[PDB]
């Protein structure tokens, strides 16, 4: 019953045929090693 | 201990290039090193320069008159 109701009523997708592990490949993420301090002595508790 | 508000961004040690800034802007090291310092070390190298110019000529000239 869900898949007729799928198929009958998401018809208007787009149909652009692009993985998003080309996505990725194409805009791959790296770490760097980093640290960033937000220093304010007024709040009560410190959290990293 | 005093109150700071600051942020501070730092990059890890193995980032970065370690040695290359030693020789980097390097016209501007030599030009900011002479001209705040050219009074400091003119105060140091005149007197002592000086004095033992004038010695060598005291040296000179007494040694020239006590010949014959
Ligand atoms: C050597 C040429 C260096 C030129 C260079 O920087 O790379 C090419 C570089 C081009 O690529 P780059 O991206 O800029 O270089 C970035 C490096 O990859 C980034 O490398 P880095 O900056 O992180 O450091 C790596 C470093 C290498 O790391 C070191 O400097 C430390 C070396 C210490 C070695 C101590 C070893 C002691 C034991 C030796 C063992 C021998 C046998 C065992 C005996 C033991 C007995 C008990 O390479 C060097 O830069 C050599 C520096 C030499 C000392 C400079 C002294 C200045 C006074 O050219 C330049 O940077 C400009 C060159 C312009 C002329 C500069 C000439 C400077 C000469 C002084
Ligand atoms: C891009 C295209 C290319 C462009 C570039 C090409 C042109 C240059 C290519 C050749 C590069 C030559 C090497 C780099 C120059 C350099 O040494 O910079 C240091 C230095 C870095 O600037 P700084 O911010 O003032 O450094 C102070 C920091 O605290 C520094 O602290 P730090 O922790 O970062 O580094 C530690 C240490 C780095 O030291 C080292 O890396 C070791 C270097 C090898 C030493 C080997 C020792 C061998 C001893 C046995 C032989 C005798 O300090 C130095 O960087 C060098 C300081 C002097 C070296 C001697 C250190 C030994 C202790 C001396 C005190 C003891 C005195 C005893 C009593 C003497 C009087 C009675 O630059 C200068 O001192 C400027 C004066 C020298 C400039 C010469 C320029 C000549 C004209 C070039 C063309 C000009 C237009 C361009
Ligand atoms: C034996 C002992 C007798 C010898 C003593 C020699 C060394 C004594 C001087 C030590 C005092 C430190 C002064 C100094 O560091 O140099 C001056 C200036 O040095 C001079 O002017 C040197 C003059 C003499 C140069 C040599 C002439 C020929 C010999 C710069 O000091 P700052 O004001 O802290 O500057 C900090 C750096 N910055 C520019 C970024 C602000």
């Amino acid at each position: 019953e869900v898949v007729e109701q799928v198929k009958k009523l998401f018809t208007k997708l787009s149909s652009d045929p692009t993985t998003t592990s080309q996505l990725v490949a194409n805009e791959p993420a790296s770490f760097t090693g980093s640290e960033v301090r937000m220093i304010d002595d007024d709040l009560p508790l410190a959290q990293f | 201990p005093v109150k700071l508000k600051a942020v501070v961004y730092a990059l890890s040690p193995f980032q970065q290039k370690i040695m290359t800034g030693l020789w980097k802007d390097l016209p501007e090291k030599i030009h900011h090193k002479v001209s705040e310092n050219w009074i400091s070390a003119t105060l140091l190298v005149t007197p002592v320069v000086g004095t033992y110019w004038y010695a060598q000529y005291f040296k000179e000239q007494e040694k020239l008159e006590h010949r014959f």
